[PDB]
């Protein structure tokens, strides 16, 4: 039980560590093609959505 | 234009008739609120709308409307798994929304490509009393019908936790080769109970693979009736796109009936059979068309709907239509529950139509269906023999009744009694059947062929 | 016997933890995806103000927003609500709006454009119109901020799939 | 055209309608959805648009076809699966990538792209023709020609052009008829409105057998070609099974399988099963499916399909009757049709009648059964054809007191009940003497008598033995068996053997699913003979117990006869049943002793 | 605002509503009777006016109150008897000289005589405050404070004016909060709409019991607080009696008493008995009455007040759940309550549904039980409360299978019966082991086991003994005593001692009405120890009569434990039970030998 109230912290270290690679490719590929989606957003907005 | 008048949660709008059916309307009220609705009716410069939010707090000529230009279609993703939702598809954990990757109709089936190859390969749930006596297939719909005051929800929990601990041993035998996911719909289900279903999903390993939809009866009727359809669109999308068997646990069927009943009284409809809607068929049927194998025939939606009997009768319209549209039923009997049997699955009327059309070979015996026929027929005979024992007394009874009396007693405490975190294999149930069934001579065992019978009694 | 039930129970408490952590884990992956998606919309709307503050590039857009708005009205008289820097732009193209509207419907051209004495936020709202009937009870909020917000509903599935599928 | 005034649920009102009838087919909107004008109130006509009205834009045009809802009669119906509005579902699979119709579907109401083989008949140029006359044939049955091509009813004349043999499409004209000038050219198919029956010269007195092939059903109350049958069903009653039996075993040349809005999983099953099955007539190329045409619809699949299903499926049976074919039309399940009338009255705003089901229910059902019968074929060669209706219904009140069962029963000539108590003991199809009759029985048993059986006498006795059994059983239950003769036990004992052995016949094989007239005779003959001999045995000395104990294995020998195939012995009578008579007589002497 | 168009019976129709919410509270005409706008068609509203319209004319104005039908819940709720629209009835008695209200006259919902002492919370000048955060507190009785003033839900901001400590009136403001401008002014009371339930951070699964201390209630089918419970009645054959018992033994932070629509002799009785009674926690100042706030409607009093009654109670109760108070909610009766609805439905001219009772019924019953339960209050402090709803039902139409009762058993997790014979014998609640169940038991036995008790093992055994006892008596009738022996005879005897000690109570003593968790644990420990050792002793050679006579002193002393003090071994711990274990061992030696 002691490993179910103090060894469940390390299980949460391991959930933090596995997404710091994701939170960074998220920002990579969002930043590149950001500009290409805006152009589609503008022609669409000034016409019917 | 403005709200002309409002009747219960249907609102009479005066508005131009150009909008298409099911298109969202937004009423801008002077309270600051925006409330969303669906045109239930379009008429000549007027509409009848069901409001999503609310049922009241709606002004006459001070309230105004705006059109979306968009039909009611559910934004469905597969990023909605591993997260807890309300009955209208929004997190209650208040984090990022459902979002979409498609929009799918709930007003009519999208693709409708159901089964041209009969569901025929077995699904095991770890229960002898279910799986043997009623054969489950990938796309088949068998419902659990229970009575008021019973723990319908606890039996549904058993089904969830043991299904998916069977699957890797079943994977070897052939019955899965694909991801398994749960789509769980509550209408009219208690907070406590819901919290039990989440715990069930933790145990199994499919809290990450399930979507939970919670509507309470203290949330509008209009939200409540969307909740099963939202469940179905979610479940057929996983099933379609990445070829997954989704098992749908839809509790409770009468709670859904209840809401239909209130927007019938509020409609210009007359209620037919016993105060329930005269279009009660169309409602139920919308749910049941979606179930069966979907395109590519490695995706499916399998249904166990849960019904609690509102008056505790099997003459009441709800179970009677529902039973006709579905393939069989599983009965729970009150007398069992009180005695402390678990699961209290009384097999006296429990039968599933596909029994020799839900089995094959290489994972089931072909004898599997045949064995079921002995078990069901003897159970009944036994049940009759016990009825005569109660009246006449043993001395009066003949030899045939005594054997059968004995069979019945053994059946209750051994077959339908098993643990609640205890899995079973279909092979294993049949071997247990053979011993118990072995209490009669060959003259009397004649609901199975002499070849198979000679081997095993 | 009963050690196994309680051992199983604590072993169920063990995967009880395992699931809440693995759920929060994907809730972080997903809420980052949106933090960036709403910075694509952040770009869009700096563009929308910059165009709105043009008076020559903005006219063919503005006209099309009033005209489209009129097709989702279809009423004989319309009142058109705008920002006080778009009113003079409506004023110099009225004839063109009643024409373009009449051409795109079976209906004969609109009688009157009444340039409303109501004013939309200058802070929150940039360009576009709220087009309304004679009595002002049917409104199409056909502003640029609004149109972006309505496009977000359907634009979103397309974008989540190409970047993230 | 028309202009859509309101779209309210699946009810649509459009104004500015002209030339509209009361069951006229219309296509609604730019989508062109299936609809039908139900009523007209002033200039505005209420049309129920029953294929998904979702996303229907209002102010679109509504187009009249100028005639009511129809079916297409002619080549390609066999080995092809349709819906109840008669659009081909099979066509939809290749293009849409969908089994069932969604919406926007505007495919023609028959496949006419394909070619079928035209053979001229016994007509030549300058020869006279009249409707229902056999102008040629197309081979599409298991063994015979299926789609025999007719001059359409209500035309006569002399044929100017007879095209010779060869392959042509549906579309291509190959016939010209002149009467009073050019009547029209004719093509391979014809159309016919479904709310009108196709004409006949005359209907004939049904008097010939319809084999069902279930032992119990044929025994107690056998069917005729041209009968009407009512069956209540509560799910799990083995409905599918008896339906499957009929399509194989019946002596009818055509089976038309009708899904009146079903599960879909159940429709797939029967479908898949038919090509594997082999015909008893030495079938080919998907043997049984070649004699099968499927109307298959799904539960919430368009309410036009469900309502129309029964009318379209009987119209197809009638075309086939006019060529002089025997058809068996199995409607499955018409309870759902009854539910469709419940809905049609409520949505429209009409008031219904008893128990929320309208009274228009009753007339509309009666018209449907009357289109059936045994018949002398339309047209001048004269042949006999049949349309024989066997229709399932169900409760709706969890009784047989509900308006649905009782109305359909009012009209019917054959009644085959439903027994929940017997169903538990594993009996299917479960019937009882007290809940079933056939007014055809008298004439039918005489017919069966000719073939070899002792059938008339045995049927009288079959009824009596089960009716006496029921009364006795009430006293045994309540009072006891110990206040009652050994003899009264004997009636129950013999009766039990009949209960398991007849009633359960759902089969786990073809051998346990098929029961010819000879085999049905044989099993009944051995049980009555046992009864007569047993009562003697005990009466001159012999206890009950001793008799029960002694016969023992013999009770079983008849029990197992169903599991064994009927192609065995001399013909269709087992050597096991032949021996069984000697064993019976040999047994009475020992029991008595 | 509006002009009366029409008056048709008790329904009033008023035209020229150009904005009026469909829950809006209204005063109609110049009589100024209570009404609420049920529906609206156009500018004509349908308003049900819940008092008589004798003297009301068409052509009189109807003035909107400017807010929906809501109730203010403040300090001073305690020691007051109210209607469901909330009018103080004691006040009416003062002025008019009657406990019933005069129509066309109303009075302020909360008393305005009362002034209460406000002391500041912890948010001071310019501090940010957020929903459910405690802005102050007010005394709600002299003895104790209980009404903590939190910031209203749906508000948040910075507090620009915080009044200093002192006594203020309900009328006068104390706080203004700024978010978006001055958002509005706040008072010591807050209003919350009656059909809108107050909010929480999240709800929990209750595992916490009631503080009733009713021994059979605790042990056999454990009381839950944060639960839903259905109790049979038939009126004054025990059911009102138990509700009065429940009030007495209970010592919850608040208790809210709801007479949904009772006989009015019963409402009078509740009011008078309570201030003479004593709280079982040993508090003072009209004891039970001080902790009870009473919404007491007889069925004669308007139908608005009957329908609003449950609503007003649940919202009030839920707020107390947000305050961090554990509430016992007693409703009497839901059968009456379903009837309030059916009445309204027929008047208006809408169709009611199943059994003549409305469509809206089921959703309304259901919402009500699910609203009650254990939660952590809204806001940063996160105090724990509970709302336990125990609703009484009787037969309605005289059948107890009708929709109302049957709908409610399905929702319930707790059932405790009532029987006329058991009620005569003074067993209250009148329960056995099959007229009662609890599914809350599982979590609850687990909760109690943690506290120190050996509870789960002992409780299961309690149920078993009662079940067995019943069963051995039947055998004595049919089979005889030949199937009876002394082992069985001890089983009958233990059940008798368990019935007398647990089931029978009526408050003969003060120690017969509060018995702690630890005391209840100790009674069941004596009786199970007697059982197992009596059986062992008769097996090594002893007789029932011999065991009975021999156990004697101990047997007498443990039956009488309810009359005996529960402060004997400390304050909750009873010394006699601890000394029983040793006596029992020496005793077992006397019984065997």
């Amino acid at each position: 039980e002691q490993k179910n109230a103090g060894g469940v912290g390390e299980l949460e270290k391991k959930a933090e560590a596995g997404v710091q690679g994701e939170l960074a490719e998220i920002k990579k590929i969002a930043e590149k093609k950001k500009d290409d989606v805006v152009k589609i957003l503008i022609e669409t907005v000034i016409k019917p959505s | 234009n403005t709200v002309s008048g409002v009747n219960g949660p249907l609102v009479i709008l005066e508005k131009v008739k150009f909008p298409r059916y099911n298109e969202i309307v937004n009423l801008t009220l002077p309270d600051g609120t925006v409330r969303q609705g669906q045109v239930l009716e379009i008429r000549g410069d007027r509409a009848i709308v069901q409001v999503f939010e609310g049922t009241s707090g709606i002004d006459v000529k001070k309230t105004t409307v705006e059109f979306t230009g968009e039909s009611l279609r559910i934004p469905v993703s597969e990023d909605m798994l591993g997260r807890i939702f309300d009955g209208s598809g929004r997190p209650i954990d208040n984090g990022p929304k459902v979002f979409a990757e498609d929009y799918l109709d709930i007003n009519g089936s999208p693709i409708n490509p159901y089964a041209r190859i009969y569901p025929e390969e077995m699904i095991s749930t770890g229960v002898s009393a279910i799986d043997t006596m009623n054969s489950i297939a990938r796309g088949q719909k068998i419902p659990i019908f229970s009575a008021s005051g019973l723990p319908h929800n606890e039996i549904a929990a058993q089904i969830c936790r043991q299904a998916g601990l069977v699957r890797p041993t079943k994977d070897v035998h052939d019955g899965h080769e694909e991801n398994f996911s749960i789509v769980f719909a509550a209408m009219g289900v208690n907070l406590e109970t819901a919290r039990f279903f989440k715990q069930d999903f933790e145990e199994n390993g499919s809290l990450e693979r399930t979507s939970l939809f919670l509507n309470l009866a203290n949330d509008p009727t209009i939200e409540r009736i969307i909740t099963p359809r939202l469940a179905l669109t979610t479940a057929e999308y996983l099933a379609y796109q990445t070829e997954r068997h989704v098992l749908t646990i839809l509790t409770d069927m009468s709670s859904y009936a209840d809401a239909l009943r209130e927007v019938s009284a509020a409609r210009e409809e007359v209620p037919g059979r016993r105060g329930y809607p005269g279009y009660m068929y169309t409602d139920l049927s919308t749910i049941y068309e979606r179930a069966g194998r979907v395109e590519g025939r490695n995706g499916s939606i399998t249904q166990i709907p849960i019904l609690t009997m509102p008056n505790d009768d099997i003459t009441h319209p709800i179970p009677d239509l529902t039973g006709y549209i579905t393939e069989g039923q599983i009965f729970v009997d009150r007398q069992l529950h009180n005695k402390g049997i678990y699961p209290p699955i009384n097999v006296l009327p429990s039968l599933s139509r596909l029994m020799k059309s839900a089995i094959g070979e290489g994972m089931t015996r072909k004898d599997h269906g045949d064995v079921s026929n002995q078990l069901y027929a003897k159970y009944a005979i036994g049940k009759d023999a016990a009825a005569m024992k109660a009246v006449v007394g043993e001395e009066a009874l003949s030899i045939e009744d005594k054997l059968s009396l004995e069979f019945l007693e053994k059946f209750e405490k051994t077959f339908i009694t098993q643990g609640a975190y205890e899995d079973r294999t279909v092979f294993e149930s049949l071997d247990q059947a053979w011993s118990l069934l072995r209490i009669y001579p060959k003259e009397m065992l004649n609901r199975i062929s002499p070849k198979i019978l000679d081997e095993f009694y | 016997g009963n050690f196994k039930s309680k051992l199983k129970k604590a072993m169920l408490s063990q995967q009880i933890t395992k699931s809440t952590i693995a759920n929060k884990m994907r809730l972080k992956v997903l809420s980052a995806r949106e933090q960036s998606l709403d910075g694509i919309f952040e770009e869009t709307k700096e563009k929308l103000s910059g165009i709105a503050n043009n008076r020559d590039e903005y006219k063919p857009i503005l006209q099309s927003l009033i005209v489209e708005a009129l097709l989702k009205l279809l009423e004989p008289k319309a009142i058109v609500k705008a920002l006080e820097r778009d009113v003079d732009l409506i004023e110099s193209m009225k004839d063109d709006i009643m024409r373009e509207y009449g051409e795109k419907a079976q209906r004969a051209p609109l009688e009157e454009i009444v340039i409303s004495n109501d004013y939309l936020n200058k802070d929150l709202v940039s360009g576009g119109v709220v087009v309304s009937n004679a009595s002002d009870k049917i409104e199409i909020n056909n502003t640029l901020e609004e149109r972006l917000k309505l496009l977000s509903e359907e634009a979103l599935p397309a974008i989540r799939l190409e970047l993230y599928g | 055209y028309g202009a859509i005034y309101s779209v309210s649920g699946p009810v649509v009102i459009a104004e500015n309608m002209i030339g509209c009838a009361m069951y006229e087919l219309v296509k609604v909107g730019h989508d062109n959805l299936v609809g039908e004008v139900i009523r007209i109130d002033g200039d505005k006509a209420t049309i129920q648009v029953y294929e998904e009205t979702a996303g229907l834009t209002v102010g679109d045009p509504v187009l009249r076809t100028g005639k009511p809802l129809s079916v297409e009669l002619g080549p390609g119906l066999m080995e092809t699966i349709y819906d109840g509005i008669q659009r081909p579902l099979k066509a939809i699979k290749e293009e849409s990538q969908s089994i069932y119709i969604p919406r926007g579907i505007d495919t023609p109401a028959l496949d006419r792209t394909i070619k079928w083989q035209f053979t001229p008949g016994k007509f030549q140029v300058g020869d006279h023709i009249s409707g229902g006359d056999i102008y040629g044939s197309v081979f599409e049955n298991s063994l015979i020609s299926s789609h025999k091509i007719l001059l359409p009813p209500r035309s006569r004349g002399t044929i100017t052009w007879i095209a010779p043999a060869g392959e042509y499409t549906l579309d291509e004209k190959i016939l010209e008829v002149e009467f009073d000038g050019k009547k029209s050219d004719f093509t391979l198919y014809h159309t016919w409105p479904v709310r009108v029956p196709r004409p006949v010269t005359e209907k004939l007195s049904a008097d010939y057998p319809l084999l069902t092939g279930q032992r119990v059903l044929d025994a107690l109350f056998p069917c005729v070609q041209g009968g009407t049958t009512c069956i209540p069903g509560a799910f799990g009653c083995g409905k599918t099974v008896i339906s499957q039996s009929l399509s194989k075993y019946s002596n009818s040349d055509a089976i038309i399988y009708v899904g009146c809005g079903e599960r879909g999983n159940e429709m797939a099953e029967v479908l898949m099963e038919f090509p594997e099955l082999y015909t008893e007539m030495s079938g080919t190329k998907e043997p049984i499916m070649k004699r099968t045409t499927l109307v298959a619809n799904t539960s919430n699949m368009p309410v036009a399909a469900r309502e129309a299903s029964i009318y379209t499926g009987i119209t197809l049976a009638e075309y086939f009757r006019d060529q002089g074919k025997n058809v068996s039309m199995i409607a499955d399940s018409s309870s759902r049709w009854a539910e469709a009338l419940r809905e049609i009255s409520g949505r429209l705003g009409e008031m219904p009648a008893d128990q929320g089901f309208p009274a228009y229910l009753g007339a509309k059902l009666a018209s449907f059964y009357e289109r059936a019968g045994k018949a002398v074929a339309l047209g001048s060669p004269d042949r006999t054809g049949s349309v024989s209706i066997v229709a399932a219904v169900s409760p709706a009140g969890g009784d047989f007191s509900d308006p649905v069962t009782t109305a359909t029963l009012g009209i019917t000539q054959v009644f085959w009940g439903l027994d929940k108590k017997l169903a538990q003991r594993k009996h299917f199809p479960s019937i009882n003497t007290s809940v079933s009759y056939s007014k055809y029985t008298n004439v039918l048993n005489k017919f069966y008598d000719s073939n070899y059986p002792e059938f008339p006498v045995l049927r009288d006795r079959m009824k009596e033995i089960l009716s006496n059994a029921e009364e006795l059983e009430q006293v045994v239950q309540l009072v006891g068996k110990s206040a009652l003769s050994d003899s009264d036990k004997i009636t129950l004992d013999v009766a039990t053997l009949i209960k398991e052995d007849f009633l359960q016949q759902n089969g786990y094989s073809t051998y346990d699913a098929f029961c010819p007239i000879w085999k049905t005779f044989d099993m009944m003959r051995a049980f009555i003979s046992y009864h007569d001999e047993a009562q003697k045995a005990v009466a001159n000395g012999a206890n009950w117990s001793k008799l029960a104990d002694s016969t023992g294995d013999v009770k079983h020998a008849v029990s197992s006869s169903k599991f064994f195939e009927p192609s065995r012995g001399e013909k269709e009578v087992h050597g096991e049943f032949e021996k069984l008579l000697s064993t019976m007589q040999e047994r009475f002497a020992e029991s008595t002793d």
